[PDB]
């Protein structure tokens, strides 16, 4: 619905760059439904899983930004979140075999970054972001 | 909840009633515990935990990085929220430490001040809990991949090790002797475990895809070697009887010990009659381990219907044993899970895993 339309308007790769107003605009709309954030993963899963790099990049800013800033995303990544663990597990650390790695290093630079300021942005009783940081700082960051 | 109350206040229930069906819903409803933590100690991969059998207090973990912790399950602090803080640990300092992975850890059973533990470097050290030093220890020829003391016999104080050879060393901590060798097995044995029932029935799982029952007193060999088909399939047995298709990597004998479950590199977790080593044929569908050493897996105690606990990659497989069907996949680690262990006394899990954690699995309400 209109959660994909943003996420049309945003993941588009012509122009990869966070623009404020929509974000904002994205924020407004999930606080004011949850269910709109609950599909809204189901729109992300499909721009992790999508062919483009830069879709994924945006598919992950937009999860990020759900999760900080909406209230309702936050209630889907750091609760009933096993989706966002093994999503966290399989980003940065190799694909499970045969399927390999498809993301860009920089996306990989940028999940490093999201996850160790996730750490201390939400970790009140969310420890496995820290215990996956230290395992990729131990076994493919 | 209410009539179970109520039948066990009147009498029209016995309170075994009330126990068993209450340990069985909270172990229905076990789940990744946020509300308890367990210090992180190891830097490598957790091998194996050990809660002590009497008191369930304390529970020992051995990882890949050679060191030991001992921490303390009890909520010490009168906050609902609490960490599990480690008591004690052989860590790299400590001059007896094991200078490569500790893959097994078992409390002395019948009391506290003793627990043994076995490493690839080739040796099963005897600690004093007490002092925190080596009271003995056994060096073998080829690396440790179990060992396991009965948790039964008042009379023996053997210790079963598997390694490498093709023999199961019996070590009697009692005056030392870690001569007697049970051979017939034909590869590595990946797992030992003495029945909770006959003080010296001890079954062997090892690489060759049999496992082996031996009565340690007898001088012939072992009594039973498991058999997936029971006859259909029969040969002089010379490559045939094979517990699995593939490695068998972990034995547990169920609570009573009247049945023997083990798993296997072939995906698959089989239950056996005990006495007679028959296949139950219990189905459980498909149990994914792939490990290349030994899967400690465990059943619960004491509640109504009895369950398994197997690590299934990442994950904690939880079956009924008699009936196979997966309760659940309780779903907390980053890694894959090397070893799982309940505690009784609450229907609690605790489960350590490649990623360095030990995670609590409480009862939700």
């Amino acid at each position: 619905q209109k959660l994909s339309k943003l996420v049309e308007e945003l993941t588009t790769s012509g122009e990869p760059r966070l623009n404020p107003e929509k974000m904002k605009e994205l924020k407004k709309i999930c606080k004011s439904s949850e269910e709109q954030l609950s599909r809204a993963y189901r729109l992300l899963i499909a721009q992790l899983t999508q062919e483009h790099a830069e879709i994924r990049l945006s598919a992950f800013q937009i999860v990020e930004e759900l999760f900080v800033r909406s209230h309702q995303f936050r209630m889907l990544v750091v609760s009933n979140f096993q989706e966002f663990l093994e999503l966290t597990l399989g980003t940065d650390p190799a694909q499970p075999l045969p399927p390999p790695r498809e993301a860009a290093q920089r996306l990989r630079q940028a999940t490093t970054r999201a996850v160790e300021g996730w750490n201390e942005k939400f970790g009140e009783a969310y420890k496995k972001l820290a215990l996956g940081y230290h395992f990729l700082r131990h076994n493919k960051k | 909840m209410l009539g179970f109350l109520s039948a066990r206040q009147t009498g029209l229930e016995d309170p075994l009633r009330l126990r068993r069906a209450e340990s069985t819903r909270r172990v229905l409803g076990l789940e990744l515990n946020k509300d308890r933590d367990v210090e992180r100690i190891h830097g490598g991969g957790i091998n194996t935990l050990d809660i002590e059998p009497v008191e369930g207090r304390y529970m020992l973990s051995g990882g890949s990085d050679g060191v030991i912790v001992l921490y303390d399950l009890e909520n010490s602090s009168r906050q609902s929220y609490y960490t599990c803080k480690a008591v004690c640990s052989i860590g790299r300092d400590h001059p007896d430490v094991h200078r490569y992975s500790v893959e097994t850890v078992q409390w002395y059973p019948h009391d506290t001040g003793m627990f043994t533990s076995s490493s690839f470097d080739k040796t099963l050290k005897v600690w004093d809990t007490n002092t925190l030093q080596t009271a003995d220890v056994f060096n073998f020829e080829e690396t440790v991949y179990s060992h396991h003391m009965s948790p039964v016999s008042t009379k023996h104080c053997l210790v079963a090790v598997g390694t490498r050879g093709p023999k199961v060393q019996l070590c009697d901590l009692k005056s030392g002797s870690c001569s007697h060798i049970l051979q017939g097995h034909r590869q590595e044995i990946l797992a030992v475990s003495w029945s909770p029932r006959y003080d010296y029935i001890l079954a062997t799982a090892s690489a060759d895809s049999r496992v082996k029952l031996w009565d340690v007193r007898r001088a012939s060999g072992c009594l039973i070697t498991l058999d997936q088909h029971n006859g259909k399939k029969s040969q002089a047995v010379e490559s045939a009887n094979t517990a699995h298709n593939g490695k068998v990597n972990g034995l547990c004998f169920t609570s009573d010990g009247l049945h023997l479950l083990t798993v296997g590199t072939d995906n698959r977790m089989r239950l056996w009659n005990s006495s007679n080593g028959e296949n139950t044929l219990v189905n459980y569908g498909k149990v994914c381990n792939n490990s290349k050493k030994g899967l400690k897996f465990t059943v619960s105690c004491g509640c109504s219907s009895e369950f398994v606990f197997v690590p299934y990659g990442s994950t904690i497989a939880v079956y009924t044993v008699y009936s196979g069907e997966q309760i659940t996949m309780l779903k907390g680690h980053y890694k894959t899970v090397d070893c799982c262990v309940f505690q009784s006394n609450f229907q609690e899990l605790y489960s350590g895993s490649r990623d360095c954690n030990i995670l609590a699995w409480v009862p939700s309400l």
